[PDB]
Formats: C-alpha cells, structure tokens, sequence
C-alpha cells in the first residue's frame, strides 16, 4: 500500500478476512466442548 | 520413511541393524579400542498419546477464595481444583508471597564503613572550636588562589575576573605533589564545618547533600572568613546535617555536657559498626507454619471436609525438609526458588589455626638513605583479621564497653552489641599461637552469626541491601505427606498458616533481637501456582483410574523419622535423667540426641513466642547444631534394670561413654578425646564402617550433615601451672605485647613504649617452659546417633533387632541419663526416638481422599 | 461424548 | 546437544579368568 | 562457546505461517509469547527473585534437565555443566534512592560528589588531594536514616544460549522430538515468522 | 509512503475479502500484553472503538 | 563446528582441567569481579610505625 | 568503589553489556599467554585436532 | 606441518575381520555435530 | 589375565608416524597443506587419534604486557625522579 | 595536601 | 624478589629439583605437626594400621 | 631484546611406568606378553642403560 506520507507512527490496519465459527455443545451435565475453527489464516500444525 | 531410517535418524540400533557378528567385536574389546562410539542409534520420542491435545494450561494459578489475619498469622486457603482428566503432583505446587519486608534498623548488610572510608580514622573534620575562637590560625586546605578580594572571596579568571561559588574541596589541588607547589604566596583556601555541627570525627560522615552540585548546606546558605596584617587565605563553612549511618565512637572524651561542641576533646576516635545481614530465612523456615496444634492446615475434599495432614506437634517436620535435601541434593549449591542457601561458617574461625603471620622481610616505607617507616603487612592483616571475624563475636562477657559512652539495656539489642567491643590483647595473633585450638571461649558459643559465613550471605544480599525490601518469593510445600503426594481429578481445599512475626522468619546474624528493632508487613498477596502436567488425557484417565484402586495407592514417610523431644537443663547442671513409662518398641530404630541452647529455640505453640527474641540460626529448626562436643557419657536402661547397648557389646560396658577427659588409662581414639568404642558406634551408624578396616568415609557417603566432615579433632598446649615454677598467671588486662605498637586494652590506638613482654609461656622454642596439653572434638553440624541394631551396624532401614519379640512382643519402661559438663545460659537437650513415621493414601470417590498415619514407636 | 467422531472404547 | 551413540548389549570381559583395569595393583 | 549477552531478551513471539503461534494451545502461561523477563509489570509472576518470568524458568528448567512438572530440584551435577542453564543464574538486586520519595534524590553527578576525599586523589588516580570532608555521596539506605528506596532485579545468564525444546511438553524425551514426527504424516509447508 | 506486506505459502480456502484501514500509533493500543505502558492516549481507540 | 566441538567436549568431559595439548583453557570469569558483591572491608586499626601515621592497609 | 553499591550482589549496569572474559584474570587466557611464556618473540610447536 | 597418527596394533588375523565386517553397507559408521545445527545469524540495527 | 594372541601383532607395526606435507600451496589470508595420508595395511587408524603438528615463530606485538604491575622500579612510589 | 608517605602494597 | 621474567609460568631453575614438600605451605606436614599441638614436650596416644 | 625459549616439564609424585605389554596398554595383569614366557622355563637377562 502507498498511504500517504502522514507523519509520525501510524500502523495501518490490515483485516485480513476469515470464516470464524465455534461448534459449542453439552453432551453430559456440565460438559462444555466446542470446536474454533477459523479457515482462511486458522490455528493449527 | 525411509531416507530416515537409511540415515539412522530414527529406527533401526546400532546394536539392531549391525551384523550381530560386529556388535560382539565391540562388547568384546571396549576396554581398549573403544568404537561404540562410530556408531548410531536414533532416539525418537513416543508418538502420541502423551499430549494434550487441547487447552490445557501449564502452571495453573489459584488465589485465595478465604482469607484471615491476625496480629502474628496469615491464613489462606484455596480451592486448589485438579479438575478432570488430570493428575498433578504436589512437589511443584509453590505458594508464592509478595509484600515489603522493612529489615530493621540494623541491617548493616555492609562490613566496615561507607562514608569517607579511607580515613585515617580517627581523625577531625576540619571543624571550629568553643567560647569564642577567634583567636589562633589553624591552617590546612586546599585550592591554591589568587588574591581573594573578599566580599567575594577566593576567585578564578573569564577575561573579566571571577570571584567564586558554593569552594568545592571534593578534592581540588596540590596536584603537583612533589612540589606541592606549596602556598603560591597569596590566599588558598578550603572549607570548614564550623560549630553548631555535630563534631563527629572525619569517617563515617554523611551530609544529605543540598546544593545539586552536592555542596553540603544548611538549608538556609551559610560561609565566609579571615579579618580584614592582612587577608591571607579564607575558609568558608557551615552548619551541614552529619551524621554516621556506620559507626561507633570508641573513645569520646567524656565532656559530656558541651557536645556539639569541640575544645580538641571533641575530635575523638571511631569505627565500623559491625554486620548483621538480616535476611530471609534458608529453606523459607518459617513463612509457614509447620508442626503446630494451633495454626496447622489441610488439603480435604470440597466434599468431606476430612483433612489429611494430621502433625502432631513433635515432628520437626522442618528438619526433615533440611535434612532431606541433604540426601538427594548438596547444599552447598544455592538454588534461589525455595531460598536453598545453606548455612555455614567459614572452618578458619571456629578452628582458627594461628598458622602465624609470614611476612619475613620488612614492608617498608618510601614518601613522595631514604626516610621512611614499617608496617607489618600480613600481620596487621592479622590483628584486623583476628578481632573482627573471631574475637568480637566472643561471648558476652569478656567484651568491654567504652568509657563515656552508654549501651541501651535489654541485652542482645543492636546498640547493645556494637556498643562493646573485644580488646584486641588477647584473642589475637598472641593466643595458642601456631596451634588449631579453637578459642575455648566460643566453644560452646553458636559460631553461625559470623558475617564470612556464606549462606547467610547469599540471601541478606539477594535481598538487596536495603531496610525497605519488597520482597517476590515461593515457599515449597514441606509436609512429608504431601510434598510429593499425586492427585486425582477433583475439587480440593488447600490451607496453611503463615507466619508475619519478623523474629522467627527472618534470621539474621548476631541475633539482636529483630522483634525489638523493627520489621516484616505484608503478605500481600498470597497465591498457590501449580505446574500441572499436559498429560493426554485417554492416558490421564488410566493413571487415575489405577491410582484410585486400593491396592496401589500411595505411601510417604517422613525422611527425618522422628519422635523429638525437649529436656530442659538449669543453668550449670549436667546428668540430665530421662525415663519412659512402659510401653512397646516394635520398631524401634535408634536414638539421635543433642543440645540446644533455650534462648534459641520456639514453644512450637501459639505461633508468637514473647519469651523467643533471638535469631539467629535456630537450631532446632536450622539443622545447625555446634553442642556436640559437651556430652560425656549417655547410659541407657530397660525396665529399669538391664543396660541396652550391654550383653558386653562395648568397652565399659554400660555407658556409650563419648568424650572421656583425663582419665585415659588408653581409650581416647584419635588424636583427640573421642572414646575408641564411639568412633565405632558413631561411624559405624553412619557411613557402615568400622569393624571391618577404619576406612575414610567414601564421599557420597559424607553428606554434611554427617559424621566425617565434622569430627575435626584440634589439640594444644599451655604452661602446666604446677611445674614450671613460675607460671604467673598475669591476667589479659596486664600482658604488655606489641608494647604498644598496638592498641591499649581495647580496640583504640597506639599507645607505646616497648619492652619485650609477657605474652605467652614460649613453648616451641630453646628455654620453653614445660607444658600439660588439652583436646577437644568440634562436630558440629550433626547429631549423635545411636542405633537400635543390635550389632551398631545398619542392615536395613527397619533395625535387625527392631523386630526383636521382646521389643515388640510386650512393654517396657526405658530409664536412660545423659551428662553433659556445665555451662552458662540455661540450656536445653534434644533428642529423637528415630521410629517409623509412614503414611497411606487412599481415595476412591473421585475428590476425596483418605490418609492414613502411624508412628509405630510413640503413636501419640 | 464428542462432535468430531462418534468412537468410544474402555480400557 | 545430542549423544545417541552406539554399542551396547552390554560387555564381554569374559570368565573362566575375570576382569581388567586391576582392581588393585599399580 | 563464551556467551555474554543472553540476559538482554525480554521477548519472543514464535509464530508459524502468519497465524498460529508455537505452544499456542494456550499451553504455556502467557500463551503467546515466551517472556523472559517481564521489566516492571509482575502481577506476581517474577520468579527466584529476578525479572525471569516463572513460565520462561520453567521453559529452561525442562530443557535442560527435564524437571519442572516434578517439583523444581536442583539439578544433580552430571546433568549441570559448564554450559548448562542452572549453573549460571546469579539472580542480583538492590534499592536505589526512589525518584520522588527521598526529601532530595538531588542529583550529585560524578564530578561534584565528595566522599573518601582528601587521601584519594581526584576523578582517577593521583594523590593526597583535598580537605577532610563529611561525604556526601552513597545516599545512606541502612540504617534508621536510610533513604525510601525502589529495588531492582537483574539475572545474569551468561554461558547459556537459552533453549527452547520443540516437544509438546518442552521435556527432553528423545532426539527425535514428539512434535518433530508428527509435522511428517501432516506433510506439508509452514513457513515461520519469528520476533 | 509505502506499507510493503507479505504472508508466505498460505492456503487460502474461505479468504471472503480484506479490508484495509489505517491507525495512528499513541492511540491504538498496546495489542494484548497487560500495562503496556507506551499507551498514552484517552482518546477513541479506532482498533477496539 | 567451530564451538558444537567446545559444546561437545562439555559433556563428555569436565574442561575444567587443562589439556595444554589441545590448549585446553575455558574462557573463564572471576565471578568476584564480574558479579560484585561488594560486602566492605574489615578494619579495626592498622598502624604504623618509625624504624606514626596510618592506613586502613585492608581497604 | 567501596562506597558504590555496597552491601548487594549486582554487577554494575554500564557493564552488564560488556564482555566479561578479557580480564586480564580470565583463566583461559592467562593460561594460553603464560604456556608460551612472556616472549614477545615465541617459537611456538602445536598440536591441533 | 606434519601429519601424526596412532595405529592400534591390532592382529592381523583379526584386523581383517575387523575389515571384512566395516566394510559392508550394513555395518557403516555414522556422525552428527553437537550442536546440531543451523546458525542464521540476523543484524540488528545500533540502537534498537 | 589379558587377552592374548588375538589382539596385538608381532610384525612390525608404528604407533606415531609422520606425515610430512606433500603439497603447500599458500596466499596471503590461509594456508593450504595437503597431506597423503596412508593407513597402512591389516592397520585401523582412527581419526581422532590424528593431529597437525604446526611449528613456526610467532610475534607478540608491541601490546603483549602480560603483567598487572612493573618488573622494573616498582616497589617505589607511583610518583619520583632521578 | 595532608602530609603523606606511602608505602605501596600489592607489591 | 618480584622480577623473575614476569609474566611467564615457570617453576625456578635453582630450585625445580629441590624438594617441593619442605616448604612452609604445605597443607600435609602442616595440619600433622599442628595435630600434635603447638607445643614441646608433647604427649601423644595414637594408631598406626 | 631478543627470545631464545627454553622449555621443561615439571612432574612430581607420579614413576613414569613402561608398562610391559605389546599395545604398551593395560588389559589387565598377566600382561599379554608376560604370558608367554609363563610355562616355558626360559629364562633371559635385562640390561637396561
């Protein structure tokens, strides 16, 4: 990007845009276990 | 894949995938022409199944759900939740303090001075004098002028001219010493602080500077002088703030009214105050409260409320946690998490060894044939060696105090301490000279407060050097039953009680008693910290699912098995007796005695002791002990009737006897006073040795706190009153040595005159007079032992005569009587009935569980 | 139980 | 820092006579 | 292998292919970045008494000699050498004369600052110089007059080259790490960013 | 005048869109740390605001 | 593997002893003058003497 | 000097930074120095692996 | 400079075996570094 | 009791044997020699046991001072004349 | 200036 | 006296072959003679394996 | 001025051994070699210089 000269700091703000979404779900009493899959830029190896 | 397992980078042994034919080629000569090491083998890591997969979180935090303070108490407790699918051990769980410690106003963290050190000590900062001097010319300072118009003063040059400031002689001239230019005819100049100053004497004086330049000032400016002959050169000065964080005049001319005053009498003398670094305590001893029927604690089921830490109040439970990192450990390694120092005292002063002085040729003098002068360096270096590591930390007596000069009452406050001083007569480089002899005055005196120990030098600095110290530390968990204990999945309640009185967290070195002098505040804050484990969980849930059957259930005992106890002793008495109504023995497993002087040990109830006020080393709680060379001899009796070592097991056959003074028709063994028959019960309890060849203890078999690296056998040698015939006793206050090229009696200056002297009946040397000669055995630092086995050797952890039937088969009453010679300052004895101390635990309900204790000796 | 996939063995 | 290194199914100094560096004997 | 300089980090950020972060699985304390020494901020976290966060002295405590989830030991000597983490910690600190607290933190620099005067000589090394004066520099901080003071903390690390395991559990298992073989059956690329 | 970005090797499978914008330093914050001192601002917050 | 060779002689080694073969010599610091502990120094009085002035011969 | 922070282990901040292993009391080289002797001019033998 | 080596004076009849067996491909030797590793360096500007 | 016949040689085997350089080529900055190493036969050498053995002279500059004080005049005052 | 003489030490 | 060629490791050539173990710094005979005490005349009670 | 270097080796409380065996090594006692002349009552005659 070629912003213009502004003048002093200035972080530019980039929103590289993903699906998020999270799966929650209770199978017993008092079980919380959900999935937070974000595809284009995840968190996984 | 395989390009890896070709690579031998995981896969196939270099004892695998070799022809077994060159495998043997290498097994078969490795001695010599060793070639395992050409060769390869991949070491992998398991796959899986040991990992958590998900969040899981190292190092969990838990802060206080319930909290409670008293005036001397902390208590805290949390809902320490392993949570499911986990398992933790308690070995990692530290508690973690936070709060601002305020050391008192004693902490001289520093040795020697700090302010103008250097000085010719006692000396007088130029300063003016009384009734109305304006009579006489002094005359010494520096800056070397020109023409001090006055009204102006001194001066200086800018194409114009320049009279002065506010003089500046933090240092200025001469600086051409040779020629010391000398008064370049005209004004020079300097400062002088005049009356209405606190007369101090040139060292140890601060001045809370206020000019920025770091002038000196009255807050209000003050300075200027001379007469109008004429002028000849000026001194400005002041009325400044001094004062002396460190120091102690020792010679005040009395004139004791008139004081900031002068009149010579005035300039006086001075010194170093002495060095008590007052910090926390080795092993955090203390900071939390152990064995103690009140303040105990808990770590129970959110859903029983049934505890599981039962300590009966006679557990030094906190021995055992010094005495257990002496094993599996070295403590002469500090760590800094749990404050792990580790006292000591250098072995050069509590077994000085006047190795003389050398110092053969004649350090001489030489000014900026040629005039000169000497000084005995390496000897000097003695003196001031002696009286300052040794002496002063003499008794309490045989210490002097200063004339004109009063000490606070309330002995053993710091005042009081620095306030006297040893005499540098005797004590010093003129004392069993050229023998080990340690000073029999300190023999029995704790030799742990000396500021050359390290350990206690390790955390007073740790700690800054400052009064004000916010403090950042971790207790570790110190229970026996729970220090390593694992846990199963579930909600637990975890409780202590602290300790906030400074006198017994917090040790310092000379033991004034801090209590008195100022400390400790907060605690802040407060919270656990536990590094659990991200351990896979499907292999979490079948390690805690087989840790919670019941036949494999846990099981710690305490290291230091005890059952101690504490017999006082009167002021000068010996022969303390002991006796035991009947009861069983079944496994029965040794004795472990010693003395401990009272001032120095707690009530171990009620958390605050007013009777406890000293501090320093505690050894009942330390693991330091230096009362081991006062025993004489120790008999023991069953049923009133039959002696226990007996059946003939052992010269004299009833009373371990241990020293054996005098009376040696043969016995004592070794260059020294131990009794032969000990020296084989001590050593061969310790490290096995003994009846098969006297070896030197092998070393990880000599772990300090352990016979060997202690029984430093010394010996001397004095005038043998009746035989020669003129053994004139001449009292410390008459010697002339040193005539005076050295001190008087007292650590002051030189008054002299020289004669030859008085100082010890020569014995080493053409004309020596006869001699009688002593022998004494410090082994400091343990603990007698004296096991149940019937042969003193140790097979097994149980004795071999432990399970002795009539041990164990029926009861018993046990009649025993030490004896220890006499000595000042009431003291006290302490002893373990060494006997198992194990522990159980059980918990099958998925957040509860079950302990279980026993103390097969002494269950009570 | 789990989302992902519906297997569940005892040990 | 990685070691592996080879060589160990144990040692041979064999019997029928036992063995080496001395056990004590300059 | 002298190495001087490893006390001066105080931040890591290890982070693969522009999104995910290394021990991300929240599995570390501050799951993000490994801190090596938090300067000021504590919140009770510094650890041993020196600016090293707990979560990093853990981090170096497995690596080298694989305690930590045990209880913290000393490590026995065969594991410590000479280019070991624990042999050389040396956590040091002291109190300084706090900003605004002291009547006067008035500033006495260098030049003018007059203390063991008149014997040393001045600013160096030549002699007998000066008039006896009271001094006036080491600001007291001992005795009953001794300056409010604000302590400082330094660890002192040299030799170390501090280590940072791959393994899930940063404990030394094999050579060939758990984390190590199981980035090969998800073969594939991830080019790391690191700061 | 430049901003030269980067992001190697991705797998982009949902990327719906970017969205550029631009900050000033003093007032966006510090990321996530705690008392990150270097905020010295009390204004609008254009990161979180 | 100019220093894995000062990182591989470390374990199996000590190289605390000096090998003059392979000049053998740690680049070792005197902790006493890297990590200052300057705890102050003992004196009392040290004097002097004619064949009468004084220094702290101990600072 | 004595007086400069005195009573507390930490070595002074200008020379946290600065290499601790060239004093002339690092053992390493005064033993490498002295092996060959004081010589200005040295015939030196070596043995290198 | 010279080149020193040590031979082991090995037997001969033995020595041979010792050959017959280093020699082939299922009983070679292999090595690592210590320090197993790479070493990008990367500068850092004076004061930053 | 040692092993015998079976570990050792009785022909006349070396234990140190030079290498003199065969090759020494040179430039300002390095230094190349190339030796012919020969390992005999029925020998096993192992490479440890191989070292260069450099000879030469080397100059200690004019900053070699290896010594906190003076040899010379010393005991005498930092400061005097003739 | 303070009349001296010195004596050296370390030497 | 201090000039020996300083600066270089050498044991004294006048003194390298006699006896190192008759010195005044030699901790062996030291501790012993000091086990006996400083004195003349010396009473004694020992073992000898 | 000028540097001739001289050179020594010190070495105390230690016999330089010689030792007998082939590999001049240690394998144990009954040193290889010695074995030989065990049975055989041969007999010989050192003359070392």
């Amino acid at each position: 990007f070629e912003v213009d000269p502004m003048d002093e700091p200035t972080l530019l703000y980039v929103l590289f845009e993903v699906f998020d979404v999270v799966r929650i779900h209770q199978p017993h009493r008092g079980v919380i276990e959900a999935v937070y899959l974000r595809t284009p830029f995840s968190a996984g190896n | 894949m395989p390009q890896w397992s070709y690579m031998h980078i995981a896969g196939q042994d270099a004892s695998e995938y070799l022809s077994p034919g060159l495998v043997q080629f290498a097994r078969a000569t490795d001695t010599y022409f060793s070639l395992g090491n050409k060769f390869r083998n991949p070491t992998v890591a398991p796959t899986h199944d040991v990992t958590t997969d998900r969040s899981q979180r190292l190092t969990l935090r838990f802060v206080p759900v319930d909290r409670e303070d008293t005036a001397y108490s902390y208590k805290v407790r949390f809902t320490l939740a392993v949570g499911d699918n986990r398992v933790l051990d308690m070995a990692s769980t530290y508690f973690d303090i936070r709060g601002v410690l305020d050391r008192g106003p004693s902490f001289k963290p520093y040795s020697g001075t700090a302010y103008n050190s250097l000085a010719p000590k006692t000396a007088p900062n130029p300063c003016e004098w009384k009734d109305n001097n304006k009579i006489k010319v002094r005359g010494q300072a520096p800056f070397i002028g020109t023409n001090i118009n006055k009204d102006n003063g001194i001066q200086i040059g800018t194409d114009t001219t320049n009279q002065p400031i506010y003089y500046q002689p933090e240092p200025q001239v001469g600086q051409t010493q040779w020629n010391s230019e000398v008064g370049a005819a005209q004004k020079v100049a300097g400062r002088v602080l005049k009356d209405t100053t606190p007369m101090l004497p040139c060292y140890g004086s601060y001045a809370k500077p206020t000019n920025e330049k770091g002038g000196q000032a009255s807050l209000i400016t003050n300075g200027t002088d001379q007469t109008l002959n004429e002028p000849k050169a000026v001194l400005y000065a002041e009325n400044v703030s001094i004062e002396a964080p460190d120091t102690h005049l020792v010679y005040k001319p009395d004139v004791a009214q008139g004081t900031i005053s002068s009149a010579d009498l005035l300039t006086q003398q001075a010194a170093p105050n002495r060095p008590n670094y007052i910090g926390f305590r080795d092993n955090f001893i203390g900071l939390m409260y152990y064995n103690s029927t009140g303040n105990m604690g808990v770590l129970a089921g959110q859903a029983s409320q049934l505890n599981a830490v039962v300590d009966l109040q006679d557990r030094n439970t906190e021995l055992s946690y010094q005495l257990m990192l002496d094993a599996l450990g070295d403590r002469s390694r500090y760590f800094s998490m749990w404050n792990q120092a580790v006292d000591s005292y250098d072995p050069d002063v509590r077994i000085i060894e006047n190795h003389g002085v050398e110092d053969e040729l004649p350090n001489y003098c030489f000014p900026l044939n040629i005039f000169a002068m000497e000084i005995n360096l390496a000897a000097n270096l003695w003196r001031s060696f002696l009286y300052s590591n040794v002496a002063l930390y003499l008794p309490d007596s045989y210490k002097i105090t200063p004339d004109n000069i009063t000490l606070p009452e309330n002995k053993n406050t710091y005042a009081y301490m620095n306030g006297r001083v040893a005499v540098p007569s005797a004590l010093d480089t003129y004392v069993n000279i050229g023998a080990r002899w340690s000073p029999d005055p300190m023999d029995n005196v704790n030799p742990f407060n000396h500021h050359r120990n390290a350990g206690l030098r390790y955390r007073s600095m740790l700690l800054g050097n400052g009064r004000y110290v916010p403090f950042h530390i971790q207790v570790p968990q110190k229970f026996f039953a729970i220090k390593n204990l694992l846990l199963l999945p579930g909600s637990y309640t975890y409780e202590w009680n602290f300790r906030k009185d400074v006198n017994m967290i917090l040790q310092s070195s000379l033991g004034n008693d801090l209590r008195v002098d100022g400390a400790s505040v907060r605690f802040d804050s407060i919270n656990l910290y536990a590094n659990f484990f991200p351990m896979a969980h499907n292999t979490a849930s079948t390690l805690e699912a087989m840790l919670r059957n019941d036949t494999n259930d846990q099981s710690f005992n305490d290291y230091l098995c005890a059952a101690n106890m504490l017999y006082p002793i009167p002021s000068n008495a010996t022969s303390v007796p002991i006796s035991i109504p009947s009861r069983n023995w079944a496994a029965f497993r040794g004795w472990s005695f010693t003395r401990l002087k009272t001032k120095e040990t707690p009530s171990l109830g009620s958390g605050f002791d007013p009777y406890f006020t000293y501090s320093g080393s505690v050894p009942y709680l330390d693991g330091t002990f230096y009362l081991n060379h006062t025993f004489k001899k120790v008999s023991i009796m069953f049923d009133s009737s039959v002696s226990w070592p007996g059946n003939d097991r052992l010269l004299t056959p009833n009373e371990f006897e241990i020293k054996r003074t005098v009376d040696g028709e043969g016995y004592n063994v070794a260059q020294c006073n131990m009794t032969k028959d000990w020296f084989l019960i001590q050593m061969l309890s310790h490290y096995n040795i003994g009846y098969q060849g006297f070896y030197v203890p092998e070393s990880y078999k000599d772990r300090m706190y352990s016979f060997f690296r202690n029984f430093q056998p010394m010996s001397r040698q004095v005038v043998n009153t009746t035989t020669y015939k003129e053994y004139q006793n001449v009292t410390l206050p008459f010697q002339h040595n040193n005539s005076g090229f050295v001190g008087y009696m007292g650590p002051t200056m030189r008054e002299g005159q020289a004669y030859p002297a008085n100082y010890p009946y020569p014995l080493i040397g053409q004309t020596a007079v006869p001699s009688l000669t002593q022998k004494k055995f410090l082994c400091d630092r343990t603990m007698w032992r004296i096991p149940f086995s019937s042969n003193f050797m140790s097979m097994g952890a149980l004795t071999d005569l432990g399970q002795n039937m009539l041990y164990a088969n029926s009861a018993h009453a046990l009649d025993m009587t030490f004896e220890v010679d006499p000595m000042d300052e009431p003291t006290l004895l302490y002893v373990l009935f060494e006997v198992f101390d194990v522990v159980r635990i059980h918990q099958p309900h998925r957040g509860v569980i079950e302990a279980v204790y026993l103390r097969t000796p002494f269950s009570a | 139980r789990s989302s992902f996939t519906p297997r569940q063995a005892y040990l | 820092p990685r070691h592996g290194s080879r060589p160990f199914m144990g040692t041979w100094n064999e019997i029928g006579t036992s063995q080496l560096n001395g056990g004590a004997f300059s």
